RNA sequence: UUAAAGUUGCUGCAGUUAAAAAGCUCGUAGUUGGAUCUCUCUCGGCCGAAGCGUUUACUUUGAAAAAAUUAGAGUGUUCAAAGCAGGCCGCCUGGAUACCGCAGCUAGGAAUAAUGGAAUAGGACCGCGGUUCUAUUUUGUUG
């Protein structure tokens, strides 16, 4: 069955960037979908998308900019503390100068740097680049 | 007519029961408005100079008021000039809960008092006689939302006028941007 | 074992005693009295180690034996006696009176006091009961039992002894505002005025205690001395006066020492 | 796809994004209740009570026109049955494929069927004990099912 | 007596039955006077307690027993050997190879009063501790609270 | 015996033909599970003392955690491994600090994940009435 909707949501995206196309469709919608899309869009990874409502889970339409190399989920939600972050951005991101692991804190959805700056630590939820 | 929980009426809601009370028995509604009553009304700036009045009605008596609404504004709108009369439902929201609140969640809160599902029914209550066919959200790249609704052409004709006046209560009933599209076909 | 222990090995001794690894396999075992065994510092490290009237543990014994060294007014002859917090140790033929206050690093400080000082000393009260006929007694932290005394003295106060006569002659009840010291836990010497105490009845009750400089932080009840009634202490206080220096606040202030000679 | 079957099959209804009565249709809510009372007293199901309704009355949805369910309304006034009707109809084909299997003791593969059924039977009854809609002392009996029928 | 079905009569030592008054106390009613205690940490005294008329010294609140120590919580699992109770503690176990959990269980055996009527085995207990009351048994019912299935 | 061994694979391996998917299906335990919802009544002189908000998991903080060892600050053992000493012409000065899973204790956060709160209404909130036990203030004290 179905389980986990943002690994669909996510694994629809880098499949049709890899076929150079500009537009996604991601369903189900989801709000930590929601959440994790405007993470990358902050940082100029996709940009514009817009919900689709069925009276039901709606659907997103995503524009893509080729500027993605990759987007993936982690699972299960391990929890990560703020000294345990170190670890997990060697092990997850290509560099020191770019890419971004996506937690969800207390405080928010975010990514690995504004949760340092908030000193808290969460759950992972995933990563792009 | 105006009947509010505080009991404060001045001289703006005043007005409105006073519009109402010359229809009472001098239109053909008669025993169609006798037994209802409003709760609230407002005046609002929209569309750089025009004006709207915003009619609160109780929950319960809102089909009665909507079964008549097309001739109630049709025939309200001649008093004063140039301004579009919309009637909505007065509907509570109950705030969320928290791991810190007082003892007055004691009862479940009942989804049609959530905040979300009064928003979604403040917007078919002010697009009336006009269905709702479709809903959009386009999340832009600065962050915010902007909401679009399809609206049926039966009632094109006589809504399309009202377009701008529709965004502009809605974002002080709400806080959200919204605009209004005819679709092609089903 | 099959019976009480009479050793201590030096690796296993209190670490404020700062001994050091390579003079001995032992350490002196402190004898049973007033203060616990790991809270005290024994007659022969005070002497010795820190003084330096004596250069060998055989002349420690030599200089108590010719009864020169009062511990609160007493001659003590025994040479690992336990004294502890807010005792005087005087010394008559030298002309010196000391008060064992704590340091901020948690050490016992070489705290050099006036003859008119030596003259009393501040107690903690650990039990209040009523003996045979109605007789209120306590018991302080120096396991002093004093009877009839006022009733307004509760557990946790302070009181004043005169140790002369071994009697109160003021206190200082508990409540925030009061200044106080830590003895023990991980902010033992730091000295702060009381601003808060959460309660939690079955467990341990938590104050909360502020410096001068607005240095906030928590302890134990039972680590909290009572000093004195506000902001101004009883007894004298070592050269930190309580306050806690970081480690580049303390780097800072060295170098700028050695700067200033020339 | 399918619980007891390898089929993957797709077909379904497709409500209207509309959830509004339309205008066409006069029937008042309490008029359509007295149809769902007057069907419900000539034994039929409610899912059977939606099909006539839908053929005939020009009735879509009744939870669109009276903003209830139709077994909701049954129980309201008191025409809902012990068992619920789905849990009804497994036990119903579990009596007759086991009265086939009497006359019939080579065939191997009834047997296997009814296995399936009572399997289902036992999830649906698993289900319906956790929601306290059965007493928890309830058990299929593969013998005195009839008597439930 | 239902009250005296042991060899040995059964009374609250500090209660005395013996007070010999008047003729009119013997006519007027015979009911005891009950010795409880508040069993103190926020808790409250169940009012069949104070009602009742039930002998048993290891019951908290009318009976010789202190507690001090730890205050638990468990699901009651069974009801079977007199006046004792087996309940349930289910916690998650940390494997830090893997950097998981896993599911481990104790079962601890509690001592329950008669104050505490109707009670299934179901639903939640909170326990404190005492001193051993016998072999395997050193804790005691404090609070009971009705399970998911709640009437 | 450790690394090499991504040849025990949680990070992180393999199972068409090299070693390897049970003949097939049912089924209990175990594992996993789709959308969905934006703090206050009494008291001590505008604040605190006292109740919790359904309960948790999670995250940050606090105090409580033997020394030695390890990391690490200072210090020309003649250098170094060490040591806890030493420095100035009787004085000056150290003997720091960090780390210390899991479980137990404490205080903030409320995203993610479980859990409950009204459907024979034995529902919430307001004023109203009755049955019973009962407070020991008031009759300067005592009955």
């Amino acid at each position: 069955v179905r389980m986990n909707v943002l690994a669909d949501a996510l694994k629809s995206i880098n499949n049709a960037e890899k076929r150079g196309k500009r537009q996604v469709l991601i369903r189900p919608c989801s709000k930590v979908i929601v959440r994790f899309l405007t993470v990358m869009m902050k940082h100029g990874y996709i940009g514009e998308f817009e919900i689709i409502d069925d009276h039901r889970a709606g659907k997103i339409v995503v524009n893509l900019t080729g500027r993605l190399n990759k987007c993936g989920v982690i699972s299960p939600r391990f929890d990560v503390q703020l000294k345990d972050l170190e670890k997990w951005q060697n092990n997850l991101l290509p560099s020191r100068q770019f890419g971004f692991i996506v937690l969800t804190t207390s405080a928010g959805i975010m990514d690995h740097e504004e949760a340092r700056r908030k000193h808290t630590g969460g759950k992972i939820l995933g990563f792009f680049f | 007519i105006v009947k509010p929980n505080g009991e404060k009426p001045d001289e703006f809601e005043s007005g409105i029961s006073q519009a109402l009370l010359e229809l009472e028995m001098n239109s053909d509604l008669k025993a169609q408005l006798r037994e209802l009553n409003i709760t609230a009304a407002k005046e609002i700036e929209v569309g750089g100079g025009r004006k709207a009045i915003i009619i609160f009605v109780p929950v319960p008596q809102l089909k009665s008021f909507q079964k008549i609404q097309v001739r109630l504004v049709r025939e309200l709108e001649k008093k004063f000039s140039g301004k579009h009369v919309v009637f909505i439902a007065q509907r509570r929201i109950l705030p969320k809960p928290t791991r810190k609140s007082r003892t007055k969640n004691k009862q479940k809160r009942p989804r049609s008092r959530t905040l979300t599902a009064v928003h979604d029914a403040i917007l078919e209550d002010l697009v009336f006689p006009s269905e709702i066919v479709g809903k959009r959200i386009r999340v832009k790249l600065d962050g915010s939302r902007l909401i679009k609704v399809h609206l049926d052409k039966a009632q094109q004709n006589n809504v399309e006028h009202k377009v701008e006046t529709f965004s502009g209560v809605y974002k002080k009933l709400t806080g959200k941007d919204v605009n209004f599209e005819f679709p092609e076909f089903q | 074992a099959r019976g009480p222990k009479k050793h201590l090995k030096r690796v296993a001794a209190p670490k404020h005693w700062m001994l050091d690894k390579l003079t001995g396999v032992f350490a002196p075992r402190p004898s049973t009295g007033p203060h616990k065994l790991r809270e005290c510092l024994p007659l022969i490290i005070f002497l010795r180690n820190r003084l330096k009237y004596a250069l060998t543990g055989d002349e420690v014994k030599k200089i108590c034996m010719q009864r020169f060294i009062k511990i609160d007014g007493k001659v003590r002859t025994d040479i690992t006696y336990p004294a502890g917090f807010m005792d005087v140790i005087s010394i008559d033929k030298t002309g010196e009176n000391f008060r064992l206050i704590y340091d901020t690093k948690g050490r016992f400080a070489v705290h050099r006091i006036t003859p008119e000082e030596a003259k009393y000393k501040l107690c903690k009260v650990r039990k209040i009961f009523v003996g045979t006929k109605g007789i209120p007694h306590l018991v302080t932290h120096d396991a002093r039992t004093i009877r009839y005394p006022d009733p307004l003295i509760k557990v946790n106060d302070t009181i004043q002894i005169d140790l002369e006569t071994g009697k109160i002659t003021d206190f200082i009840k508990f409540d925030t505002g009061n200044l106080c010291m830590v003895t023990g836990g991980a902010n033992l010497g730091r000295i702060g005025v009381i601003t808060n105490r959460e309660r939690h009845p079955g467990s341990f009750d938590v104050v909360h205690v502020k410096d001068a400089n607005g240095n906030s932080f928590a302890t134990r009840l039972s680590n909290i001395f009572v000093i004195g009634k506000g902001n101004k202490p009883w007894i004298s206080l070592p050269r930190g006066k309580g306050i806690r220096l970081t480690i580049a606040e303390e780097r800072d202030k060295r170098l700028a020492a050695k700067q200033s000679s020339g | 796809g399918r619980m007891h079957a390898p089929g993957k099959g797709l077909s379904q209804s497709a409500l209207p994004y509309r959830r509004s009565v339309p205008t066409w249709l006069k029937l008042t809510s309490d008029d359509v209740k007295e149809q769902i009372y007057k069907l419900a007293k000539k034994g039929l199901t409610p899912s059977q009570i939606g099909v006539i309704l839908r053929d005939s009355h020009g009735v879509a949805q009744v939870r669109f026109v009276t903003g209830n369910k139709i077994l909701r309304i049954l129980k309201s006034k008191g025409l809902a049955p012990d068992l619920p009707e789905d849990l009804y109809h497994l036990i119903k084909k579990a009596v007759a494929v086991r009265k086939h299997l009497e006359r019939n003791r080579k065939d191997k593969d009834a047997k296997f069927r009814l296995i399936l059924i009572e399997s289902r039977i036992h999830r649906l009854a698993r289900y319906y004990k956790t929601k306290r809609v059965l007493p928890p002392n309830w058990k299929y009996e593969s013998s005195t099912a009839s008597a439930l029928v | 007596a239902d009250i005296q079905t042991e060899r040995a009569y059964q009374k609250q030592p500090t209660i005395f039955q013996n007070k010999k008054r008047v003729l009119l106390g013997e006519t007027g009613k015979e009911k005891l006077p009950r010795y409880y205690k508040n069993i103190g940490l926020g808790f409250k005294t169940p009012k069949e307690a104070i009602e009742g008329t039930y002998i048993d010294k290891k019951c908290p609140f009318t009976g010789n027993v202190s507690i001090r120590g730890r205050i638990l919580s468990g699901v009651v699992t069974k009801m079977k050997m007199q006046r004792t109770i087996v309940i349930r503690r289910d916690y998650l176990h940390y494997i830090r190879k893997y950097n998981r959990f896993e599911k481990r269980h104790k079962n601890m055996s509690v001592h329950l009063s008669p104050c505490f009527r109707d009670v299934q085995i179901g639903d939640i207990v909170t326990v404190g501790e005492c001193r051993p009351l016998s072999k395997t048994v050193r804790f005691n019912v404090l609070k009971v609270t009705k399970a998911a299935g709640t009437k």
